[PDB]
């Protein structure tokens, strides 16, 4: 039984938000997050609780600023620590086009700005080699696809250009056939795949969404016999396309998930997407949302959906063992 | 001096075809006269064809319409956003083309189905593209919104809360007929239970001919098309006032026609003769514009009108001394030569804003949620270049105007 | 607008034969001959089916696709048959065996790339594509199998244009093969995957339909095959046709699926009268609601009465006041409000098209989305597992490169899609 985790991060104006002369409509003080409706100022503002609040729209100037690296070595490095665990771990980003969720999950892999999925990769590859036990080994391999109008992509192998089946397997569940899963024994070599990865990306409102999977074993080698105990989890680390078809299918179906989720039959083969993470959303993962806020008056709407959005993810909860 | 109109969606174009029968009947015009005034949108060729097929063939020019052979859709998004688009263009282009052509105009009287695919989206981008270019004129869209009960497309609300949203912030005066609240008056005030879609055209093909045609048409009392929604729209919402006609009486059964103003005017205020269910449960009027036609003496008005001021039972708004707006034409109505319309010499198309829609959007809004509740056929429209935001966001949209209809009024 | 048939299998083909008899005559198209027809309207729209080559020689637009020669050779050595170009004929001299993975996997697989080629030929024809007709039977081979394939490829091709499916799910009482829920699991599965728009029949269902609503003693196939024939016609070509109302395919569509699985309805026809006595004619309106929202009369093998609606969608055609229609409609979803769902304001979807079928005043196609077909999909993900648990004659499947989790993949799919249907039902 873990709930949930949901984070709410509001990012700086956009060139679009500028030019338009907008208001930050956004107010954070702890874990409260209140958003203003610009065209009825004087009804009562909105607020919402959220486990962390990421105040991001300013600047590293400012004290009370969230930078990567915070937004990391808080939600981040606690999702890492399940995985050490043994548990499945997921965080996707969600929100508004345009709001901040690839900015989040992957940044700028220039000085200072690189997001949560670079930064867990270097962690986890950093604390594999500070293992000082030698009954201790471990393996790393890693998955990188896009789904885009229901259609899954290899981002690891851009020679082929076939969409990916999804399937799911009689006893272990909905996997991608023929997807690459690559063994990596470095940070620089995972973080050569994910450079890579990124590029053959489509290719400007994105709506397709990239699923960046690790599957971390852990061997524990017991000496008397010779028997090797393994422990798995498989790390999800998902950056959604943006809400404003079978382009939309997808993002739809995941918002009707979590609300009957949260209400709590379901959806989950309604799309792709919902499919694939049908575990990580009512099954046995340690999930947790980060779900990306534009600070303009101008976004209201778009922004208030997905508060509430994230207000319901907040109340799933799923049952939870650890894989040894 | 002018009012182009734009009939869009295969309603607003069979609606249309009619309005634009009566016409012609009423200004001696047979089949190949003059040159009509407005243009027909639908992507659904067949519809239009049938202007191209059947009566009215060749009084219009193949340039005034327009199709798209691709496909309508019963749902907005698709036909506003994704396959309306790549008309508009095109169809803009004759409302300005036409809108050229002209000497000094006033407005476009647009037609379309509120719970359409070609009538809620494309409409809704077109008044959306005319809001803008032609800001300084009057845009007043005659409606067919959905029936109370007797809907018929599955989804209709979603298509008429998205295209009430996206209008709203751009029409000056919106006209509303109710399909079915016309049904009862072809039961109740005429009877007949063989009413054919071309009869309620020919009604509302009526109630409109008392609007622009005759008004546009010099008289005792001459009514503007801004006039309207000056003495009609207390609010820049695009305020929705109802059209009502009063001798519905029946070219067969009965026969009394001979109803001196006194009573005309008095069966307009009943509901069952409205042309919209929305009965005044409780919505005070608030203005009201009674345009009579035919032989009508400004006394008999200027006292049939004064007698309701004091009926009370007919309750007006409160910050609303008076608000009856008089217009008197002079030519009598024109009734098709054989359909079933009695024929009187005299009628009042009186159409007016009544705090009673805060039912009809009401019931309207609440269909709505129960379906988006459980996303019903949203993936029809998300696949079609919308967003959970359109939808949640149109609705909190007309939200404000369940309480914009309800503050304007039962309040003092 | 356009629409490509597709006959897949035997019995999808046999239909052909007579989706195609109908049809024709609803659009005055003899053997080989042009437009005959008694009007001139039957013809504005003719497009959505045929092809502009001689002049006289308006050729169907559809695809003969078999694996057993003897079939479309008895199709083609008939009637009408001579009026398909040979080019539609894609034919597999194969051993066309009753496995699904005989004609998905191992057989058909091959013919495929050879259908795909004419599938195109015949959307790249002219004008714009709306969506394409698929008749088959999910108990054998050709049918649900390499049919099944055929749209899995459709889909992939143009994920824009439509895909109604013309399934003859495997009858109860008797099962007229063995493996059938074999064939039939496994097509499903791949419908509720790539069609969107299903019309389930019951060769029992009509029987029945077919002795007891017309005293017909001696039904043959021919018949079942010509009542169905007789729906598709009003749903498709009827509504390419003028109406107070008209609709199309996708209004169809996009007023009757309210969730992406695509779900499957269940056809009904009105005026189903026995010829001399019977012809009443009492078919007011009131008399052909009262037929169609009966339960007997589904075409489906379940009973509506079993289980709320989600949409229906009453296809009239013939001249009426859309007020009688309009109304009637309404008594009926409030006599019936318990099973109807409530959700949805108005269920209904009423479309009013003019023309009626030839011979006839008035009519009207029902479509109808309810969460009764739950108790169908059931039965046949029974049949599967107790079966299925024993392994029965699967050897014929992996015999034929085939999966052990092929098979649990969509049962398992099928069987969810049972769940989901009764999510509303509740
Ligand atoms: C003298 C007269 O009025 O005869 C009628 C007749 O007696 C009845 C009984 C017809 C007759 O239909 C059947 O007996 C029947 C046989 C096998 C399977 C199904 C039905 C009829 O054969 C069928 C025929 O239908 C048509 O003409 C429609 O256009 C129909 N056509 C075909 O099905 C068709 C048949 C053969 C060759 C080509 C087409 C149609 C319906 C929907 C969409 C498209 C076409 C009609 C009115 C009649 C006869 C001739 C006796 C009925 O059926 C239809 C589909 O109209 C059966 O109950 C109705 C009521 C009709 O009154
Ligand atoms: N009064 C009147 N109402 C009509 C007429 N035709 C349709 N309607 C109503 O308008 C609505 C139907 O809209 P549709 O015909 O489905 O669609 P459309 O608005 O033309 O556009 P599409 O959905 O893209 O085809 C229903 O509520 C009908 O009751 C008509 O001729 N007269
Ligand atoms: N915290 C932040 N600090 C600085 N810049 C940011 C921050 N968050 C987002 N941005 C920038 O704002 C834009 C939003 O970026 P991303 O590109 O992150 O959006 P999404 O990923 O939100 N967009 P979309 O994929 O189209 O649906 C980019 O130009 C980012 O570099
Ligand atoms: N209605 C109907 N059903 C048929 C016809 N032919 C076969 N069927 C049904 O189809 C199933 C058998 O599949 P079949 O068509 O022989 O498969 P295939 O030929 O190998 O693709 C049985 O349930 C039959 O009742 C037909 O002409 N009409
Ligand atoms: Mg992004
Ligand atoms: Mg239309």
């Amino acid at each position: 039984g873990a709930s949930v985790k949901v984070a709410v991060r509001v990012r700086p104006f956009n060139s679009r938000e500028m030019s338009r002369d907008s208001k930050c409509i956004i107010q954070m003080s702890g874990s409260t997050t209140t958003i203003v409706n610009p065209k009825q100022p004087k009804e009562t503002p909105k607020s919402f609780s959220f486990d962390y609040s990421y105040w991001s729209h300013t600047s590293p100037e400012d004290i009370n600023y969230a930078s990567q690296k915070q937004v990391y070595r808080d939600i981040g490095e606690e999702m890492l620590q399940h995985a050490f665990e043994g548990y499945n771990v997921c965080i996707f980003a969600y929100g508004q086009t345009g709001a901040g969720k690839s900015y989040t999950m992957m940044g700028k892999q220039e000085k200072d700005q690189q997001g949560i999925i670079p930064q867990l990769c270097e962690d986890l590859f950093s604390r594999i080699n500070d293992t000082t036990n030698d009954n201790m080994s471990y393996s790393v391999e890693v998955s990188y696809m896009e789904i885009y109008c229901e259609r899954v992509r290899d981002l690891l192998n851009p020679k082929n250009k076939g969409n990916l089946r999804v399937r799911e397997h009689p006893l272990l569940g909905p996997y991608v056939e023929d997807l690459s899963k690559l063994a990596v024994t470095s940070y620089n070599d995972i973080q050569d795949l994910m450079d890579s990865g990124n590029k053959a990306r489509t290719v400007t409102s994105s709506r397709s969404h990239a699923v960046f999977n690790i599957i971390f074993t852990q061997k524990r080698h017991d000496a008397e016999t010779n028997i090797t105990t393994e422990k798995v989890s498989k790390i999800s680390l998902v950056d959604l396309a943006g809400s404003e078809a079978n382009i939309n299918k997808s993002l739809t179906t995941l918002g009707k998930v979590i609300s009957a989720l949260a209400e709590m039959f379901i959806p989950y083969r309604d799309s792709v997407l919902t499919w694939l993470l049908r575990e990580n959303l009512g099954g046995n993962s340690r999930t947790a949302m980060v779900a990306a806020l534009s600070p303009a008056d101008i976004n209201y709407d778009e922004t208030l959906s997905t508060l509430r959005y994230a207000d319901r993810a907040k109340q799933i909860r799923n049952t939870v063992s650890v894989n040894l | 001096r002018e009012c182009i109109s734009i009939h869009v969606g295969q309603a607003g174009v069979q609606i249309g075809n009619a309005c634009w029968e009566l016409y012609c009947l009423e200004h001696g015009i047979q089949p190949d006269g003059h040159v009509p005034r407005a243009v027909f949108v639908d992507l659904e060729p067949t519809v239009i064809d049938e202007v191209r097929t059947g009566t009215y063939r060749q009084l219009f020019h193949p340039e005034q319409l327009i199709t798209g052979k691709e496909d309508a859709a019963n749902n907005y998004a698709r036909g506003h956003y994704t396959i309306g688009k790549e008309i508009i263009d095109l169809v803009l282009d004759r409302i300005r083309k036409l809108a050229d052509q002209c000497t000094g105009l006033q407005g476009f009287s647009v037609f379309h189905s509120f719970g359409g695919g070609t009538g809620s989206g494309f409409t809704s981008l077109l008044m959306e593209r005319l809001s803008v270019d032609y800001g300084k004129k009057s845009k007043l869209e005659f409606s067919i919104y959905p029936a109370p009960q007797v809907s018929t497309a599955v989804v209709e609300p979603y298509n008429s809360i998205l295209t009430t949203h996206t209008t709203l912030e751009h029409s000056d005066c919106a006209f509303m007929v109710d399909n079915e609240a016309i049904y009862d008056i072809c039961r109740r005030n005429l009877d007949i239970e063989r009413p054919t879609y071309t009869n309620l055209n020919r009604l509302i093909g009526q109630i409109v001919s008392s609007i622009t045609a005759s008004l546009r048409f010099d008289g005792a009392l001459n009514v503007d098309l801004t006039e309207f929604q000056t003495n009609l729209v207390p609010y820049p919402r695009a305020h929705f006032p109802l059209a009502t006609y009063a001798p519905v009486i029946s070219a067969e059964k009965a026969y009394h026609e001979q109803l001196s103003v006194a009573e005309i005017t008095n069966a307009c205020f009943e509901p069952a003769n409205q042309m919209v269910k929305c009965d005044p449960r409780h919505g005070k009027y608030m203005a009201c514009c009674l345009l009579y036609r035919g032989d009508v003496v400004p006394k008999d008005v200027n006292a049939a009108i004064a007698t309701i001021k004091t009926k009370r039972t007919i309750q007006f708004v409160d910050w609303c001394p008076t608000g009856f707006k008089v217009g008197i034409n002079y030519e009598p109505p024109t009734v098709v030569p054989g359909g079933d319309l009695a024929k009187v010499q005299r009628a009042v198309c009186m159409l007016s804003n009544t705090t009673a829609i805060a039912e009809a959007w009401a019931r309207l809004d609440h269909k709505f949620d129960l379906m988006y509740a459980k996303r019903a056929f949203v993936h029809w429209y998300v696949g079609e270049g919308m967003e959970e935001g359109e939808f949640s966001e149109a609705r909190e949209d007309m939200a404000a105007l369940e309480k914009d209809y309800e503050e304007v009024g039962v309040d003092s | 607008r356009e629409i490509v048939h597709i006959q897949a299998g035997q019995c999808g083909n046999q239909i052909g034969a007579k989706f195609w008899e109908v049809i024709s005559d609803e659009h005055g198209i003899d053997p080989t001959g042009s437009y005959h027809g008694d009007s001139d309207l039957q013809l504005e729209r003719i497009n959505v089916y045929y092809n502009e080559a001689a002049g006289n020689k308006y050729v169907p637009r559809a695809i003969l696709v078999d694996l057993e020669p003897g079939t479309m050779d008895s199709v083609r050595s008939g009637p009408f048959g001579q009026i398909f170009r040979p080019d539609n004929f894609v034919f597999g001299q194969s051993g066309a065996g009753n496995n699904w993975a005989k004609g998905h996997y191992t057989e058909g697989a091959e013919l495929v790339d050879s259908v795909l080629d004419v599938v195109r030929k015949e959307s790249e024809s002219c004008d714009c594509l709306q969506g394409f007709q698929l008749t088959h039977s999910l108990g054998g081979g050709t049918g649900s199998g390499m049919g099944t394939l055929l749209i899995s490829k459709i889909r992939e091709e143009y994920p824009d244009r439509i895909m109604n499916t013309f399934s003859v799910v495997p009858s109860p009482k008797v099962s007229d093969t063995v493996v059938e829920p074999y064939n039939a699991t496994l097509s499903v599965h791949q419908l509720v995957e790539n069609t969107d728009e299903t019309y389930c029949i019951d060769n029992e269902a009509l029987y029945d339909i077919c002795f007891r609503t017309l005293k017909l003693t001696t039904p043959t196939y021919g018949d079942l095959n010509h009542l169905v024939s007789a729906t598709m016609s009003g749903v498709t070509t009827c509504l390419r046709f003028p109406g107070q109302l008209n609709a199309d395919l996708r209004k169809l569509a996009v007023n009757m699926v309210p969730f992406p699985r695509l779900h499957f309805f269940m056809p009904g026809f009105a005026p189903l009268t026995s010829r001399g006595s019977q012809q009443y004619r009492a078919l007011t309106v009131p008399e052909l609601t009262q037929q169609m929202f009966d339960a007997k009369n589904m075409m489906a093998a379940c009973d509506p009465r079993h289980g709320r609606y989600l949409t229906v969608a009453a296809v009239f055609r013939g001249r009426m006041s859309m007020k009688e229609v309009d109304e009637q409609m309404l008594n009926v979803q409030n006599k019936n409000s318990s099973y109807f769902v409530e959700w949805i304001p108005n269920n209904v979807k009423t479309a009013v098209c003019d023309i009626p079928p030839r011979g006839l005043k008035m009519s009207a196609t029902f479509i109808g989305n309810s969460t009764a077909i739950q108790e169908l999909f059931k039965r046949i993900s029974e049949q599967f597992t107790a079966m299925f648990r024993r392994k029965a004659f699967l050897h014929w499947y992996t015999g034929e490169g085939m999966d052990e989790m092929e098979f649990t993949e969509a049962e398992s799919n099928m069987n969810d899609l049972v769940s989901e249907y009764q999510q509303y039902q509740d």
